[PDB]
Parts: structure tokens; C-alpha cells; sequence
């Protein structure tokens, strides 16, 4: 009937990257006034959203990164989704962020709006596919929707 | 909701400066 | 037909005040038929108010520079907010930082927050912690509804 | 059923130049079960072609590298354009600088751009302005009906 | 319209250099 | 594709 969705975000601990480790997303009930889980035909497992049912999704996320974490080493990251288990990441679904220099503050990363055939029992999670040093991951969200 | 502790927050902070 | 409307500033760049919710003056990005791309919601200048409960896609875009200042740091933190700026939307958050001056635009997007929304909800973008001066280039408001 | 599109290059990185199309080869993002991501809509190698009139969410992904260039700043503006490169799409357009030299990758994601759009409609990602070597590492363009 | 007058635009273009 | 030839990658090291 509605469409099949869910949403998974962190907005209350920063955690650091660790490689092709899914990324921790706790909370479901963005709303602050009438929170309530938007999750229809999804599963939230903790650090991904599981498909229930098949077709065509827009899945997607973004992440808030700090590369200050170290007085030697400038850091950078690599960033996919990842289809089933973490290594199984989803080509057009990458992402990527790179410092040059140690102490840089927060940027910004948004995946593309990915659509994609997906299948029950499908987990979709935002993994590090490649990390340069320590990567603070301050905030992040995942977003899958059902197009058709 | 108080604004300070919804991530992302800040990871570190300097004053306001000036370079030289 | 879903509900949905999409609010943007392509004409002027603004500074980001505490709390002040973005200006985004334009509903009409097609330049060849440039309509209103506003169905069942509205579009107050500084924000879009919903008209229809629902589920919703609600996301946005930032250019923000980071070098129009002689002082630093520069840094911002933006939310989505509903019905008041300071009544921010979790998981809307974003954040950019430099420690130093010379730091031209950077991009900042929301994630595509999905969020039960009700009639008289006004969504607006809303910086909430501002060190130096952040130049907001160009951003946009989208609201789109899920069925 | 609604129309759709989604067209990316995870291939091979390409240098930004001036009001031309950016190359999107792949429309098969599942690893498992490959098929494109095409629903009366046509990717043509550099973007996607409107079928079927409607109103559309129309975004895109760029990963830039700006230091692969022989001269700083590196700095690019960016937006989607409608049918030629310079018919530019207001509220489409991101823009990153980096006025030195201590900068890799950075990402850029437009709004979800809400339009109306026309059968014969090409949908394309076009560098508007450059300042030194550009780099896009990976880039998406993303098409889908709202109804 | 002209690109040029189309948001968001650079803040500023400092001067180009060899690094 | 091994994910080292996967795009984005990083342009330098």
C-alpha cells in the first residue's frame, strides 16, 4: 500500500571509522516534537536498514567527518554502501574525502540518491572501504525509500 | 532541543583568532 | 499527486546568523517553463510550510565559503528546523569547520531525512552555532512526500 | 510505474572542463543481480533524457580531487543543465575553491532539485566555471518521478 | 541568463600561483 | 571489482 522505507541516523555519539566496520546508526524518530520510528517494511538492526521487500529504492547517505585526530598523519577516507555483507559494496554508491594537511575540521559528504533493485533480506549499511589514518565520524544517516 | 550535545557537534574548537 | 515543494536561493548570497533561517526566494528552477514547484505546501520566503500529514523526504544544500574573514576559525552548524528555528530536527544536523582563514566554498547536504510531518509544520534551515563569518552562497529546501 | 534514471561513472576519473557534459557509462549499481536502473528514461553515456512529462526529483554526486593540478586555487561551479550544457538549472548549482594546496578529495551532492519537466528533456552535469586542474574521481546523476 | 549570475558564485578568486 | 578500483579513488597517496 504506502511504500517501504526506512531512515537510521546518528546524531548522538561520534564514532571513529574503522575499515569496512558498518557504521552505527541508533536512532529511527528524527520528528522532536511527535517522534515516531519511520520505518514501514524495513528492519533497523542498529548499524544498517534491512529490505523486506522487493523493487526499486533510493538509498542514501551523508556523513559529518573530522580529519583532526592526529599530529603526523593527514587522514582520509573512503566511503561506499554496502549490499548483504560489508565487502559487497554497491558501485556509483561511493564517496570519498582527503586532507593533505593534519587538523582539518568537519566536512561534509552526501552520497549520490542511488537507485537500486533490491531483494528481502537485503541489509544495506554505510561502510569505510579505504581509511588514511584515524576518521571521526561526528554524525551520519541512511536513508532507503521504496521508487517502484 | 538545546543545540550543543546533537551531533554533529564540533570535534575541537579554537577561539577566534587572528593568523600571523 | 504527492505533496511537495522545493525552495532555493540562486540570486544572492547571505551570511548565516544564529537562528535565522535561510532566505530561499525562488520555487522555479526549469529555465525554459519556469513554474512553481509547489503542490500542496508553501513556500514563505524563508521556508516551506506543509499543508497535508504525511511521510516526507525533507533535505537540503549549502555552498558556504569559508574565507570571506580576516579571523578565524570559521565554522557552522546547520539544522532543519520544524515550526520554530530553534525547534532543530535530529539526523537533520551538519557541520563544516577550518581551523584556519583561506578556506573557500564547500558543499554541505543534508542527509534525505524521512520524517512524519503534519499540517501548519514549518520547515526551515537554521544555523545553530556560527564561529567567523559563513558565507552561504546558495542553498535549497526540499520537501517531497512519500505514498 | 514511475519514470526513473540513475547514471554514474565509478570508472574512471575525469578531468572538469567548461560547459561539457560529465561521462555517466554505468546504470547497473547492484553487485548481485545487475540490471539497469532505467525506467522510461534514456542514458545516453553523458546524461539522462526525459520519456514522460511530470514532475521530478533530479540530483547528483561529484567526488573532486583538487590537487591534481599544476596551479592553486583548484575551484569549480557546477550545476545540472536542461537539454544544452549552457541552459543551466537554477538551484543545481555547487561550487568548491580550495585556495591552497593542502586539499585531496572533497564532495559535493546538489539539492534534490525539484522540476517539471518534458518529454525530450536532457538532463546533463556541466562545469560552469573553473579555476585550475579539476578532478571528478566518481560522479551520479539521479532521475525519478514524482506521483 | 548568465552564468555568471547564477549562485552560488565564488566569494572570491584569489590570484593564481605555482605551488 | 576489487574495491581498491572501485571510483572514488583518492588521486594521490
Amino acid at each position: 500500500t504506502l511504500p517501504a522505507f526506512g531512515f537510521a541516523f546518528n546524531a548522538s555519539a561520534p564514532q571513529f571509522a574503522s575499515l569496512f566496520t558498518p557504521l552505527l546508526l541508533p536512532s529511527v524518530s528524527p520528528n522532536p516534537n511527535i517522534p515516531v520510528p519511520v520505518i514501514n517494511d524495513t528492519v533497523s538492526v542498529g548499524d544498517g536498514i534491512r529490505i523486506l521487500r522487493a523493487g526499486i529504492y533510493q538509498i542514501s547517505y551523508t556523513l559529518t567527518i573530522s580529519l583532526d585526530n592526529s599530529p603526523v598523519a593527514p587522514e582520509a577516507g573512503r566511503f561506499f554502501l554496502s549490499l548483504g555483507t560489508p565487502a559487497n559494496i554497491i558501485p556509483g554508491s561511493g564517496t570519498a574525502v582527503r586532507s593533505n594537511v593534519i587538523g582539518t575540521g568537519e566536512v561534509d559528504v552526501s552520497s549520490g540518491v542511488i537507485l537500486i533493485n533490491l531483494n528481502p533480506g537485503d541489509l544495506i549499511q554505510i561502510v569505510p572501504v579505504q581509511l588514511i589514518g584515524t576518521v571521526d565520524i561526528r554524525a551520519a544517516a541512511l536513508t532507503v525509500a521504496q521508487i517502484s | 532541543i538545546e543545540p550543543e550535545n546533537i551531533g554533529p557537534t564540533f570535534s575541537a574548537l579554537p577561539p577566534i583568532y587572528i593568523p600571523t
